[PDB]
C-alpha cells in the first residue's frame, strides 16, 4: 500500500498527479507534497488545489466525496484540518454533469439555448455565491460548474 | 458541503 | 420505549441506536436521525427530526431497490411533519443483471459501460428525486428526496 | 415509494 501512506481506493476517483506519479514524488520518509494537486471522481467533479499540498498519510477515500452536484471534503470534523490546512485549504470545485430538469418533462436540459434563456449560470454562480464560493464558470457541455472557495 | 440542494 | 417509539423488525437499526434514543427522550426530537437494514439500505435525515411517537416497524420499509416512507399516505403527515420531510436514501445491493447469465453485473466497467448510473440518475429524476451517487463496490444507489 | 420497479 501507497509510500506516502495515501489511500485512494473509491471506484472511478483518481488523482492530478496520478497515485503511481505521487508514489514516486514521495520521499524517503513516507511524506508527500505535490503543487497543483487535484482529486477527481470521472464523471461526477473533481476538486483542484494549486500549489503545495501534504498529502502525507491522507486516506482520500475518506476524506473527500465528489457526488452528482456537490462535493463535500472532510464527512465531519473529526479529523479536519485547520483551514489552510491538508485539503481544508482553498481549492476549486468543479462539479460536473450539473444540468436542470423541467418539472414538465423531467428529462433534464441540456440546450445551451435552453439554459441560457432560463439563465441556469446565473442561478448556479447565484448558489455559488450564497455559499460562500466565487462562481467561476459553466459549461453547459458537460454541465459543468466550477467554482472556487476559500476553505471546506 | 458544496453543491446545488435544489 | 422511552419516547414512543416502535421498530422491532430484525434487520433494522437506527442512528443514534434505539438505546440513545431513549436518553434522548424526556418527547423524542433528534436531529441527524437515521434509519436503515444492513445488506438493503439506509435513510439520513439532516438536522432536527420529530420521533415523538413514530411506530417505524409501520413506517419505513427498506427493500432491495426499493424504500418506502408510510404505506397509505393516509397517514403521510403534513410535509414537513414526522418522516414526511426530506430525507437522503441510499439503496445497497443495486445492480443490474444480464438476460443471459442472469448472474448481476459488478464488474465496474461493464456497469460503466453499459452506463447504470445513467438509468438509476435517470430513474431518480423521474421520480422527482436528486441523484447523488452510485458506488459499484457495494452497488449503493443514493439520492435525495424531499418527501415520501 | 422510490425504488427500480423491473
Amino acid at each position: 500500500m501507497h509510500p506516502a501512506g495515501i489511500i485512494l481506493t473509491k471506484v472511478g476517483y483518481y488523482t492530478i498527479p496520478s497515485m503511481d506519479d505521487l508514489a514516486k514524488i514521495t520521499n524517503e520518509k513516507g511524506e508527500c507534497i505535490v503543487s497543483d494537486f487535484t482529486i477527481g471522481r470521472k464523471g461526477y467533479g473533481s476538486i483542484y488545489f494549486e500549489g503545495d499540498v501534504n498529502l502525507t498519510n491522507l486516506n482520500l477515500d475518506d476524506i473527500v466525496h465528489i457526488r452528482r452536484k456537490e462535493v463535500v471534503v472532510y464527512l465531519d470534523d473529526n479529523q479536519k484540518p485547520p483551514v489552510g490546512e491538508g485539503l481544508n485549504r482553498k481549492a476549486e470545485v468543479t462539479l460536473d454533469g450539473v444540468w436542470p430538469t423541467d418539472k414538465t418533462s423531467r428529462c433534464l436540459i441540456k440546450s445551451p439555448d435552453r439554459l441560457a434563456d432560463i439563465n441556469y449560470e446565473g442561478r448556479l454562480e447565484a448558489v455559488s455565491r450564497k455559499q460562500g464560493a466565487q462562481f467561476k464558470e459553466y459549461r453547459p457541455e458537460t454541465g459543468s460548474w466550477v467554482f472556487k472557495v476559500s476553505h471546506f | 458541503k458544496y453543491g446545488l440542494q435544489d
